């Protein structure tokens, strides 16, 4: 079946992802990447306090990153290497804004410990005349590894669970990332231990496998949007906001 | 009935707070640690100080991890003519510096409880267990200095409402505090005990690395020095003349630790108003290390918490731990250069 | 039945009110005061957005006030005249603390509009040798009335729904205060209207009907604690925290 019928509305389907007071669309189905099974709820294990999450409020879609994709970028050059708990907060905090100001962060302010699966969209608007390729990959503990520069390479992450994005026919990388840390919970700020590496479950990272191969005088620049949903969460550990921690640098 | 549970169910005393009408609306009574390894120092006398520990203290002194829920019985000896209200809150995530900067208001932010007392003296608060870790490793790891991780959190007991005592019952009242494993204090894995005997409290000092003043600086009494807080505090001197300050050997301490001194025999210590059995050693800037006598071991530790915490000597926080010069007393010299032993603790 | 048996534990019952991660007790049953029926949920009327409340977090018991009761206080002298939405926030904000810091306020920071019933405890620790009396009274719109100074009197509030507290046998005033404003919702900050009188559903106020009548050299001072539960709520209206409003003065 192939009859093209673009009316006053150029025809084509648009799948949407609402899902909680925010609707974000994608005109092209994503290339998913599921690195692990869905995480069970270990609140009834580690902590016996206010055991809950926040539905309509922390299970939304906030923006955490956005960047540029150009012909200048050589073969393996990561556009982002963003930590995943974590840079949800660390993006907003360095936006000359506070964590307290946004609805998808506020319990991190009050509550001490967090556990939950993650959802991520790597949406880009590239043109059909751009011949490039990216790869969004996940690593459940990047900073803990010593020589991960060895792994920090397009070759290395192809070896593992990832998603693929090609400039033409742009395209989205779905990226379901459930919770798998060593300890079942994460600490939102400084704690009797975890005096650093606060709220870090691993980093995402997008490098390049094919530069934007542009014709003579073709459009140079491109762009990426990183979105994140925090579903299936649990926030036990009620603590005043003066105990909080404005996350570390990029 | 020889169970780890059987033991962690008896209620052993651990604290005694004196509550008074004079206690302000905003005031704390105790800020003791919410973990089985909660101490109670007993006075005297030998170097290593003895400590009181609940049945839920002796275990898991044998185990590595515990993961349990605990509870505190606050026995408030009170008439029916005494009324007040106490708070108590388990706030997880209490680091070192953040243990202060703590009011009774921000405690009301975490799991907390308020108790009304007229004709009902005592109450029992069950201590919640909030961690990122399933089980919880030893706070005191013996015998190994850096192999010991702090407590997961602590509870406080503020005065929500000051006491109002009618003229025929006294205004100060004792708050005895007991501690035992709660409904589910668990215990994980047997390892080296962090507690010792009480039978023979000796330690043959190896080898023979007994800490004592450099050869030639004996005897030594507590005195003052114009170069040490402008003669406002006590420091060990080996003479009464110009700049005769006791020079002490340098103590090599690994990072993440602190050091101070407790003498072996109190019958050989320098004398002021009391035997200066405790002291701290730090460089003097005038090209050596000086022996600074303290009131007790706690005040020697707290000084090491501030000098090894990357501090100076001319800070007010340290100079309020220095012993005042009106404590110099008759100024008895020591019994030669008696043995001190170097204590160690993480910071 | 009257056999007194005060053992090592002086005997007597202690009723408790937990209820959500905080337990507060009262050794003497309260004198309740219900001024209105329970409010229905009008979220499915005024606003069609994220329709929810926050259970374990805003349905707790925070302290908002505390004060002194002495013999010096003449007949009708209000110890507090505290606004009720409102001073839950206005107490903390003037405590040199932020709204963002405490768990029982954080949705007010993010969310624009609020509706919900209120719960209040006026607990005091007075001695059996003190012969005084207070009265906690509620008024669903105090600031809207012009000459309410006329009403601002112990006589006037006795005319209406209130609770009674006597110094001896101290004693608590339960004070269930459901939502009854003119408009079914309240605005958390400045809004296209409500440019002032932000988040005000009415004020509570405790005056004196009997001073602390103390014997020669009897205990002079006393004290009150005001607690507040915010149950049966609804917070529709998601807004960034830079739009927020640090409430007005006492």
């Amino acid at each position: 079946m192939d009859n093209p019928n673009p009316g006053p509305d150029g025809e084509g389907e648009v799948e949407l992802e609402k899902d909680s007071n925010v609707v974000l669309t994608t005109q092209r189905d994503p290339s998913t990447s599921i690195p692990a099974p869905v995480s069970v709820k270990w609140s009834r294990w580690t902590s016996n306090d206010v055991v809950d999450d926040y539905a309509t409020i922390t299970s939304r879609w906030y923006q955490i990153a956005e960047f540029v994709w150009s012909k200048d970028d050589p073969f393996d050059k990561e556009l982002a290497r963003l930590i995943l708990p974590r840079a949800l907060l660390s993006s907003i905090e360095a936006n000359s804004d506070a964590i307290c100001d946004v609805p998808n962060t506020i319990p991190f302010k009050v509550h001490a410990y967090w556990r939950g699966d993650m959802e991520v969209r790597v949406q880009i608007n590239s043109n059909k005349f751009q011949v490039g390729q990216l790869q969004a990959t996940w690593y459940y503990s990047d900073h803990e590894n010593l020589n991960i520069s060895s792994k920090r390479s397009v070759y290395g992450f192809s070896q593992m669970d990832h998603a693929l994005i090609s400039a033409s026919a742009s395209n989205e990388a779905k990226l379901v990332i459930p919770f798998k840390h060593v300890y079942p919970f994460l600490p939102t700020r400084i704690v009797p231990d975890w005096t650093t590496g606060i709220l870090d479950m691993g980093a995402l990272n997008i490098r390049v496998i094919a530069p934007l191969r542009m014709s003579a005088t073709g459009p140079t620049t491109c762009n990426v949007v990183v979105f994140i949903k925090l579903n299936n969460s649990e926030f036990t550990g009620t603590s005043s906001g003066k105990f909080y921690a404005s996350q570390i640098r990029a | 009935d020889m169970t780890v549970s059987s033991i962690a169910s008896r209620y052993g005393l651990i604290r005694r707070v004196q509550w008074k009408k004079d206690h302000a609306k905003g005031s704390l009574l105790l800020q003791l640690d919410a973990d089985p390894f909660v101490e109670q120092r007993i006075e005297g006398t030998n170097p290593i100080s003895l400590y009181w520990f609940a049945p839920v203290g002796v275990v898991s002194s044998m185990f590595m991890q515990w993961r349990g829920s605990l509870e505190y019985r606050f026995d408030i000896i009170a008439s029916q003519f005494h009324t007040g209200r106490l708070i108590v809150g388990y706030v997880p995530g209490l680091t070192a510096s953040l243990q202060l900067q703590m009011d009774y208001m921000k405690l009301k932010s975490s799991s907390y409880v308020v108790f009304d007392l007229q004709e009902s003296n005592s109450f029992t608060f069950e201590v919640p267990y909030v961690s990122y870790r399933p089980w919880w490793v030893r706070k005191y790891g013996g015998n190994y200095l850096p192999s010991s991780t702090d407590a997961p959190s602590t509870l406080f007991m503020y005065v929500q409402v000051p006491l109002i005592p009618m003229e025929a019952v006294s205004d100060t009242i004792d708050i005895n505090v007991y501690v035992r494993g709660g409904s589910s204090f668990e215990v994980c894995v047997p390892v080296q005990p962090s507690l010792g005997l009480n039978w023979n409290t000796d330690f043959i000092l190896r080898n023979d690395e007994e800490y004592r003043a450099k050869t030639g600086y004996a005897p030594y009494y507590a005195g003052v020095w114009h170069s040490f807080n402008n003669s406002n505090s006590l420091v060990f001197r080996w003479g009464s003349a110009s700049d005769q300050i006791a020079q002490w050997p340098t103590i090599s301490v690994p990072r993440g630790e602190l050091a101070f001194l407790r003498i072996k025999d109190g019958k050989q210590a320098a004398v002021g108003t009391q035997p200066w059995r405790t002291m701290v050693v730090w460089p003097s800037g005038h090209g050596y290390n000086i022996g600074i006598p303290t009131y007790n071991a706690e005040r020697a530790r707290q000084l090491a918490q501030h000098l090894y915490g990357g501090g100076s000597l001319t800070d007010e926080k340290a100079k309020q731990l220095f012993v005042p010069a009106n404590q110099q007393g008759p100024g008895k010299v020591s019994n030669g250069n008696p043995v001190w032993e170097v204590m160690r603790a993480p910071l």
